[PDB]
């Protein structure tokens, strides 16, 4: 199950 | 018996036209189990193993959503480290992404990890203490600053040592009749002649999961590493690795001559010597 | 950063002439991921060939696998051949049931 959020760079 | 479940993201920017290919895998261990390729048809995640097809629709639209809130996050990324290193809108670039979790035998957390990488190099990645960031460059330290602001360690954190290893579990149980088990390799060994006077010895190990495995040649009982080649450990294509081990003897002495296998799927490593 | 492509070309079981089997073309260790990769039968173009979903390894490089149905024989040669950046020209590595 993939991690719900991704912060940009 | 230890485990782990892993993410692979790939982004290629592509300045003639259009967005980024988007190219998503899952793993648990080494067993792929998602995929998600933005120039699929489907626009879905996908499965890739039967034991993830048992998951409802609430699962597949879930990891589809995010999935491709992931696609835009490395969207964004290549922009902006475009300009990071003040770099032309002409060139293709690549970002890169990896997280997971490894469990141990009792299927307790272990270690947590999210790394990054850009143009095939480190850029950023979350430290083992899952609380620090390793920056490579300048561009990356921009990059720490802001995290550290918006607190992603903390969140990342909590879904390394939580759902991460809560679903790596659920997976393991689902698919425990492949996932659980291990396939020992099947060794042999092949002659091949060099000349009237060489001879090549390969020592095979086939079909065997995982894909870690040591092969090692000994010559009367000790380690030899000349004249030797090792391949890389490959995959057979349908599921399984293999890897073969070579050493050139003078002909008429292969006996002296010892591969010794070492693999989880073995209670003590294996040895082959020539007829 | 660019790598070239390291690329082994086998069979997914022993091979025997007559016996159908799988011809497999392992490219790895690249840099970009872009590349070019085709199967050969007496150095023709194979049709229909399928490859693994890009993946990479801890050092950021790219490997995949390319795959087709085959029957090895005495005589048809089989071949990979690899295009990438990396490369002055397309390389191509013939299958060698040895290895």
């Amino acid at each position: 199950s993939l991690y719900n959020t991704v912060a940009t760079l | 018996g230890s485990h782990s479940m892993r993410y692979f993201f790939t982004s290629v920017s592509r300045p003639g036209r259009g967005e980024p290919r988007f190219i998503a895998v899952g793993y648990v261990d080494d067993t792929q189990f998602v995929r998600f390729d933005s120039d699929a048809a489907s626009q879905r995640m996908e499965p890739r193993a039967p034991w993830i097809e048992q998951e409802g629709p609430e699962y597949w639209d879930g990891e589809t959503r995010k999935v491709k809130a992931h696609s835009q996050t490395h969207r964004v990324d290549l922009g902006t480290l475009r300009g990071y290193y003040n770099q032309s809108e002409a060139g293709s670039h690549t970002v890169q992404r990896m997280y997971g979790c490894d469990v141990g035998s009792d299927w307790r957390f272990l270690r947590g990890y999210h790394q990054y990488a850009y143009d095939g190099k480190d850029y950023i990645a979350l430290k083992e203490d899952l609380r620090s960031w390793t920056a490579a460059d300048m561009a990356a330290q921009t990059t720490k600053h802001k995290w550290e602001a918006a607190h992603v360690a903390e969140q990342l954190r909590a879904y390394l040592e939580g759902t991460c290893v809560e679903w790596l579990r659920r997976y393991l149980e689902n698919g425990k009749e492949t996932l659980q088990r291990t396939d020992a390799p099947k060794t042999h060994m092949t002659h091949h002649a060099v000349s009237d006077h060489e001879a090549t010895l390969r020592c095979w190990a086939l079909s065997f999961y995982p894909a870690e495995i040591t092969l090692t040649w000994q010559r009367d009982g000790e380690d030899q590493t000349q004249d030797t080649e090792l391949v890389e450990t490959r995959p057979a294509g349908d599921g399984t690795f293999q890897k073969w081990a070579a050493v050139v003897v003078p002909s008429g002495q292969e006996q002296r001559y010892t591969c010794h296998v070492q693999h989880e799927g073995l209670p003590k490593p294996l040895t082959l010597r020539w007829e | 950063i660019q790598r070239t492509p390291k690329i082994q070309v086998y069979s997914r079981h022993p091979a025997e002439n007559g016996k159908s089997n799988f011809l497999n073309c392992y490219v790895s260790g690249f840099h970009p991921s872009d590349i070019e990769v085709d199967l050969l039968k007496n150095g023709e173009r194979i049709e229909k060939v399928e490859h693994s979903d890009l993946s990479f390894s801890k050092d950021w490089s790219f490997y995949l696998l390319y795959y087709t149905e085959f029957t090895p024989t005495e005589k048809d040669e089989y071949a990979c051949r690899v295009n990438h950046v990396t490369l002055s020209q397309p390389k191509i590595v013939k299958w060698d049931r040895d290895m």
